[PDB]
């Protein structure tokens, strides 16, 4: 084409590379802050899981730990996706797994009801006919326990109130800084876990139907800092890697287009000189 | 035209204004004349003597003891290219510049002057005044800050932006729409009669708004208004 | 009507350049995109089929006042055709008023006519 | 000769629709190259998915090309071509692999190739 | 005294990651941004008014040795202008030594002069 077209395309590519690099530099700090936030809750989670693992021998003194439930009353699904795009496959992989699982296992519409975190998932489940409930569109970049405490509480209460048969959950696990894995998890009812040394019920009140009836809702509500924090970490890592790739591709486009610009302007110069000199020669 | 104006300057000792329709056509005619006479073309086909012809025209428009001649020249820019020889050689002689924009013309903002590209050498604290200079500097800074934030908004919602920058956006809307005006000769286009605004009225109106005196007024009341009081009059007419 | 048509086109032309990054940015951008898409659909016509000025101004007025904001963007062409047929069949008084006085009819009667047509238009 | 009076309404509509999808695929190419297929909306996903298969289906095996390849050529009537392109634009063959469409004649040959290889 | 100035200006703006500002990230970069902003402010100059090399050395040294880490950016320029006037009355021996030997004065007196002037200075 012309030098106009070539330089316009180069300028567009330059601007896009600037935007992508800025997004990456933003995302790096978010990743670091998400990691140092996830470091905070670890002792609290360890304490609560220690207490529940101590009491986990149970002897059947519990309701929801009772494994079975009303067959296929409603299957619980909890999915955590981003509230904003540009993350690559972060939302797509999880939603793909969710659709595969529902269509292969719980195909009828009444067999299940799905809970979504992040507006991408609700946009998905409103684009295609799926029974979405408890949707939330906005989340803080560095959350805490109280941010969606009510959402977590109601997700727990839909199984605590007999309105579910069982509950599953889907989210990206922050495997590494650049590698992440989608997670399968049978969330409710509860299953076994790693062991803790304390076994004696030394705290003075030891009634199972008194300690459990209140501990269990909060241990279930622990899902917030169990899952959403690593989901945010995976989202930030996906953004960072995607912006890296975008910047690399933009710079490759820039080098190729400049390599074309060179021959274009060279031919233009030759045309100018030839047009002047051939007119001068004959007259 | 230049010699007719020079008579009024030199002889009668007056002060004269020159209005030149288009200098791009003057340069085009020069290049055509040179090509007819048979000279070799210069860069992008212009005449070799472009700089000398332009200087010969532009040097006689100066002020002396007996009088002064000011000139306002309209320039056409082919295909938004400011590196074309005609504008690039007329840029050397000017004291003030004014870039008019299709983009601002479409939004209904006349006279469609770009407030950021427009520069002048009279915008100095010792010439126009300290308060005028401060006001103009703040207006320019706020407008440029608004320009930058717009592309951030285009990818990340304004609900994400910080409170102070939202204030900057709020005030920049008012400033941008207040820069517009209604003209006398705009009656033939719209029916709305024009206005004339003194420089003190301008600087005071822009000291306000920037101060925050008119944040509650809607943006649509500022367009093509004239003096600041007319903004309040229109707002009252709209019940706001 | 053309003054509002220009701004409606310009807003969409400004927003279109960023569609690759930010979607569902706000209600304002959603409304602007819908209006611009319907404007583009309106400003489209086939070969060797000219349109009289009164019908042009009527369809542009109908678009710019928001009567098409509840019609799917894929059906605007057929809406225009059926609206032209309806105007020929029943709204002859409005067409004659425009053709005689070079001015719009009273907006109460024109709103009545547009509403009456929309009450019978079928959407697919 | 591409007018609804000469070729027919159905042919004219199908050709214009194919041109429209190919233009949109051309338009999306820069952002696809820069920041991947990931950011395309569900509409653009379908646009690209149809457009690539259409572009491949536009290829054909020639009788004179048999001196370069092992494949004997094909002659495709206009009605069959219109039917095949309408079917592709209709969404029937959204599951076949892209390379199944290369260098064949009627749309049936595409399904035969997609049965010879894979499923 | 030029090396620290060059490195600080480099960190401030050549690393254009300190130019886009999409977020805070102020834990590690706050000191670099602060001293770079002060460097840019102190490097400004009025129309004409060329200042002598010894006064340039004094002000650059004061910038580089952290003496402006607590002076606000809006008052940096007035601090400099008052510093030159204070020098004309109290740092004559420092200026004389700099002029004669092209070297920095003894760190004792050099630090003491700025330490006294900082106390004499009014923050606002």
């Amino acid at each position: 084409a012309s030098l106009r077209d070539i330089k316009t395309r180069i300028n567009a590519t330059k601007k896009t590379s600037q935007i992508t690099k800025a997004m990456e530099m933003v995302s790096t700090s978010k990743l670091n802050r998400a990691e140092q936030n996830a470091k905070s809750f670890v002792p609290y989670m360890e304490k609560i899981q220690e207490v529940v693992a101590n009491v986990a021998l149970g002897a059947g003194g519990a309701s929801h730990p009772m494994l079975v439930s009303r067959p296929v009353k409603k299957t619980g699904y909890l999915v955590i996706t981003s509230d904003r795009g540009l993350a690559g496959a972060y939302n797509s992989n999880v939603l793909r797994l969710v659709y595969q699982t529902i269509q292969k296992r719980h195909a009828s519409p009444d067999e299940y009801a799905i809970i979504v975190i992040g507006r991408v998932g609700l946009s998905f489940f409103r684009k295609r006919n799926m029974p979405v409930i408890l949707d939330i569109t906005r989340l803080p970049d560095q959350p805490s326990f109280a941010d969606i405490k009510e959402i977590a509480r109601k997700t727990v209460g839909l199984f605590a109130d007999g309105t579910f048969d069982e509950l599953y959950m889907y989210y990206n696990h922050y495997v590494s800084a650049i590698q992440q894995e989608v997670t399968e998890r049978k969330l409710l009812p509860l299953t076994d876990l790693a062991e803790n040394k304390q076994r004696t019920v030394y705290e003075f009140e030891p009634s199972q139907e008194e300690i459990l009836d209140v501990l269990l809702p909060q241990y279930a509500e622990s899902l917030i800092y169990g899952a959403l924090l690593d989901a945010k970490a995976s989202e930030h890592a996906a953004r960072m890697t995607a912006m890296k790739n975008a910047t690399d591709n933009a710079n490759e486009l820039i080098r190729t287009l400049t390599l074309s610009y060179n021959r274009a302007r060279q031919a233009a110069i030759t045309q100018e000189i030839t047009e002047i000199v051939a007119g001068a020669n004959a007259l | 035209g230049l010699t007719m104006a020079e008579y009024f300057r030199d002889e009668q000792g007056q002060d004269v204004l020159l209005f030149i329709d288009n200098i791009f056509r003057f340069t085009q005619a020069g290049s055509e004349v040179s090509a007819l006479l048979g000279r070799m073309p210069s860069a992008v086909g212009y005449q070799p003597t472009l700089a000398t012809e332009m200087g010969q025209l532009q040097e006689r428009i100066t002020s002396t003891a007996k009088g002064s001649i000011t000139s306002i020249q309209a320039i056409y820019v082919p295909a938004d290219d400011y590196t074309d020889p005609a504008p690039a050689t007329t840029f050397s002689h000017l004291d003030a510049t004014t870039n008019l924009e299709r983009k601002l013309a479409e939004m209904g903002i006349y006279p469609a002057v770009d407030p950021l590209a427009s520069t002048s050498r009279a915008l100095a604290p010792e010439i126009v005044g300290e308060e005028h200079y401060q006001v103009a500097r703040k207006v320019q800074q706020t407008l440029q800050r608004y320009k930058e934030l717009q592309d951030i908004i285009a990818i990340l919602g304004m609900d994400e932006l910080s409170d102070e920058d939202k204030l900057v956006v709020h005030r920049a809307r008012r400033i941008q729409f207040f820069l517009s005006q209604n003209f006398h000769v705009a009656e033939q286009f719209t029916g709305q009669p024009g206005s004339y605004v003194p420089v003190k009225e301008t600087v005071r109106g822009f000291k306000e708004i920037l101060e925050g005196k008119y944040d509650h007024l809607p943006e649509d009341a500022f367009r093509l208004v004239g003096r600041i009081e007319e903004v309040v009059e229109k707002a009252k007419a709209m019940g706001v | 009507v053309a003054g509002t048509l220009r701004l409606d086109l310009a807003a969409y032309r400004e927003l279109e350049a960023f569609a690759q990054f930010g979607s569902d940015l706000d209600k304002a951008t959603q409304a602007k995109l819908a209006r611009g898409a319907r404007t583009v659909e309106v400003l489209k016509q086939d070969l060797h089929q000219p349109i009289p000025v009164e019908k042009q101004v009527l369809i542009i007025y109908a678009l710019t006042r928001g009567f098409l904001d509840d019609i799917p963007v894929e059906d605007v062409r057929r809406f225009e055709k059926e609206f032209y047929l309806f105007l020929d069949q029943n709204g002859q008084h409005l067409l004659e008023h425009i053709r005689t006085t070079k001015d719009l009819p009273n907006e109460d009667d024109l709103n009545k006519a547009i509403e009456a047509f929309k009450k019978t238009f079928v959407v697919s």
